[PDB]
RNA sequence: CGCAAGACGGACCAGAGCGAAAGCAUUUGCCAAGAAUGUUUUCAUUAAUCAAGAACGAAAGUCGGAGGUUCGAAGACGAUCAGAUACCGUCGUAGUUCCGACCAUAAACGAUGCCGACCGGCGAUGCGGCGGCGUUAUUCCCAUGACCCGCCGGGCAGCUUCCGGGAAACCAAAGUCUUUGGGUUCCGGGGGGAGUAUGGUUGCAAAGCUGAAACUUAAAGGAAUUGACGGAAGGGCACCACC
């Protein structure tokens, strides 16, 4: 796991793409690209319970199991690619998303620029869920 | 009884009575 | 097959190279060009009863 | 049963020499064993960098889509394959009482890089103006989608594809189309919003390197 | 306003009132004598002319019609009719 | 994070669940232009000094 | 009877309106009849602005927004307290409350 | 990263527009149509409303052909429960999509026929017109746009009020009503039985339109009020509450 990088205070980067849905939380750290991954732990990875797999304590742990992985593979700085479940259904990340992006940056991963790639539809093909609604 | 089901119910009956007036023709 | 693009609607079709036409021949009926292999020169192609 | 970074060699990303920042970021590939070559897998990586780390000291919502065309040894060749705005940058100018317009334009340059252009263009409530609409009759909008088609005719057919991205770094697209509609409906938030890469001609090795020199 | 001059209406109010609504009907339009610098003569041309005006002897083209009044070439003059 | 010491200027109030936690600005004993506002347990007053295990935490302010 | 004088909706002169598809529900709820909130909102909420400021990589960097349009049915927009049942006469009021 | 498909046309998007209603939202081209305004044009009563007769008419449904990405009656399963053949979860048939014929119904609602007149105000907006300092772009001036102050006409609305009305809620119409008459079409006569039976008629069918009676019953019902109650939202208080 050896780069060639000048190691003095020098940010190699590689951007996170993190599906942030309502029951589960991924941290994906992939290269600048995308095309190549490096490490992936999430909340149902941590947790064997499913009730607490989007719970913010979930993807601390998570995004934790990232950065120390993502420390020792020779990335320092991270670039942030925050996503709602998306599409057709809903467009606002869930409750694991601040949790995650914390944990990895008290870890002390530097961190590039954020923004939302939440797969959001022009227009929709027809929701899940009746004329009447999700009756509960 | 909702008056939806109510008229439901007179128009499976109807179709009841039309199947049994052709038992005779 | 080589020289059309995808999509496209054939009849006739030789199953094999220089047999003289034996898919996709009977009336009303259509094969389409899925998609290429430029390298090893071959092309999947959706036969009337629907299988590539 | 065995570490995958055992395998991961870490190569410079070279930006085309039209842009300043030359440094982008070291990606991971596996080394050849088998038939595949390292370069063969690492010859079509989409580089979405930002304007702000790509360019010194300019706006930071622009980025651009850089393909590794042509893999020497230990560099990665890119080169501008669109240009894409910041959904934050998007979805700030679309806001409610204005009239949003938008213009697409299918255009192909000398050298034969066929982009899709696509233009935005946000109605602007002047100083004085207590009226809270502010919107633009049908045919004002379409007057100005007319007007925007035609100047990306006129700044992309007209030149080639390294100079059409030296008018992308900057607002030169941006500008022109604000400006020139002022006199139809006196419009503000005008960027070129997405340029989409479609059709590329025969690739050349040599016209890669002249963009990394 | 409960009296009111309906039977003498000041002449500020006769243009609050719709040419039909008016007390006795009147129209807003005019007639004009316009003249080109062209030509020498003064023709004669409606105020809501909806149809463009030839000038005399086949000059060129003076009155372009508009949704209202039709407009008149930069430099052509207009006065209004007496009756 | 060392252990700090922050002096309190006024309690903003009881929250909590129960009433229990007054929410108190406090005044750190080092600078006194940096303030926070935190959540004190038992019987608190004005000028009396916290134990803040750290400067990092914030309460939410009601 | 009739308790609004709209029909709790923003149709006057239409027919017809497009559906939504509620965010909480999917319930088909008509665009203008369905209540809306063009959410604006930091990605953190207030605890955590600090620490990912400190180990930032640009000086004073700002962080992006989350620009979502969110469309409640009247169900789901009174059961999670977006609107709620006002007096008789203060229904009327068509005013957004600071 | 590319790809192929069939849907859909977010945000912009509004108590905004258009259309007879149902309905209608990506770019452009095309083809007819239409109101409103403008009009010192033209015909000169050609008009209003209409039995009979007809055009269109969401969705679902029917027939055939094509298509089937999503969703999804029926249906398979997993939960929930005493049970659920329900809500909830994963699948999935008809359908949802298009082409040509059918069907003619919706809380098809503004639960308010259409044409006309008259009777308050107020601030907005939409379309055309008219006029008025100045601000602004085409700069190299005019005229147009953008705003800015108004006015007229028409439209969707909004606020207001002892116009008046009404059982009231409310309504510048639902007003101009015992001081009872502008014109005209449809239409109701306590609750049920019953939109049923029967006869015609329409349709491939589902079913539509027309449509009673015997009998039954002393109320059903509208708007408002006070209370009680709520598995509605709040605001309190108490060691017979917690902390």
């Amino acid at each position: 796991s050896l780069g060639p990088q000048v190691a003095e205070g020098e940010n190699v980067f590689g951007v996170c793409h993190i599906f942030a849905s309502f029951n589960d939380t991924f941290v994906h750290v992939t290269d600048l690209s995308g095309k190549e991954t490096i490490c992936r732990v999430t909340g149902g990875m941590k947790v064997k319970a499913d009730r607490d797999e989007s719970s913010p304590y979930a993807a601390m742990l998570a995004a934790q199991d990232v950065a120390q992985r993502c420390k020792e593979l020779g990335i320092t700085a991270l670039h942030i690619k925050l996503r709602a479940t998306g599409g057709n259904r809903t467009k606002t990340p869930g409750p694991g998303a601040q949790s995650a992006l914390r944990a990895l940056a008290r870890s002390g991963m530097k961190i590039g620029r954020i923004e939302d790639v939440t797969p959001i539809p022009s227009d929709s093909t027809r929701r899940k869920g009746g004329r009447r609604g999700r009756r509960l | 009884m909702r008056a939806k089901w109510r008229k439901k119910r007179m128009r499976r009956l109807k179709r009841k009575r039309r199947k049994m007036r052709q038992r005779s023709k | 097959v080589g020289t059309m693009p995808e999509g496209t609607i054939v009849c006739c079709l030789e199953e094999k190279p220089g047999d003289r036409g034996k898919l996709a021949r009977a009336s009303g009926n259509y094969a389409t060009v899925i998609s290429h292999n430029p390298e090893t020169k071959k092309t999947r192609v959706k036969l009337p009863s629907g299988s590539k | 049963v065995v570490d995958p970074f055992s395998k991961k060699d870490w190569y410079d990303v070279k930006a085309p020499a039209m842009f300043n920042i030359r440094n982008i970021g070291k990606t991971l590939v596996t080394r050849t064993q088998g038939t595949k070559i390292a370069s063969d897998g690492l010859k079509g990586r989409v580089f979405e960098v930002s304007l702000a780390d790509l360019q010194n000291d300019e706006v930071a919502f622009r980025k651009f889509k850089l393909i590794t065309e042509d893999v020497q040894g230990k560099n990665c060749l890119t080169n501008f394959h669109g240009m894409d705005l910041t959904r934050d940058k998007m979805c700030s100018m679309v806001k409610k009482w204005q009239t949003m317009i938008e213009a697409h334009v299918d255009v192909k340059t000398t050298d034969g890089y066929l982009l899709r252009l696509f233009c935005v263009g946000f109605t602007k409530k002047r100083n004085n103006q207590i009226r809270k609409t502010s919107y633009a009759q049908h045919q004002q909008v379409r007057q100005i989608r007319k007007k925007m088609m035609e100047i990306m005719t006129r700044e992309v057919q007209t030149n080639d594809l390294k100079e059409v991205v030296n008018k992308l770094i900057p607002d030169s697209i941006g500008k022109d189309i604000e400006k020139a509609c002022q006199s139809i409906y006196p419009l503000h938030d005008v960027f070129v919003r997405k340029v989409k890469m479609l059709k590329k001609p025969k690739f050349e090795l040599g016209k890669l390197m002249e963009l990394h020199g | 306003p409960l009296a009111k001059d309906l039977l003498h209406p000041s002449p500020e109010e006769e243009k609050r009132k719709h040419k039909k609504k008016r007390l006795v009907q009147s129209p807003n339009s005019y007639f004009m004598d316009v003249k080109c610098p062209g030509c020498y003569k003064i023709t004669t041309v409606f105020s809501h002319a909806q149809t463009v005006v030839l000038c005399v002897g086949c000059s060129t083209v003076l009155c372009q019609p508009t949704g209202g009044k039709a407009r008149l070439t930069e430099g052509c003059s207009f006065r209004r009719k007496q009756h | 994070q060392p252990i700090k010491l922050a002096r309190v200027t006024k309690v903003l109030g009881r929250t909590g669940s129960q009433g229990q936690c007054t929410q108190v600005r406090v005044e750190f004993m080092d600078d006194t232009s940096r303030s926070i506002i935190r959540n004190v347990k038992g019987p608190v007053r004005e000028g009396d000094v916290l134990t803040l295990l750290e400067s990092e935490r914030e309460a939410r302010r009601l | 009877t009739k308790k609004r004088r709209n029909n709790g909706r923003a149709k006057k002169g239409r027919g017809h309106v497009q559906p939504i598809r509620c965010t909480n529900c999917a319930c088909c709820v008509p665009k203008d009849k369905a209540i809306k909130k063009f959410v604006i909102r930091n990605i953190v909420e207030a605890a955590a602005v600090r620490d990912i400021s400190e180990v930032s990589v640009f000086d004073a960097y700002v962080l992006p927004k989350l620009y979502v349009k969110l469309h409640y049915c009247v169900s789901c927009a009174i059961h999670s307290k977006v609107v709620r049942n006002r007096s008789r006469e203060a229904r009327k009021d068509r005013t957004p409350p600071p």
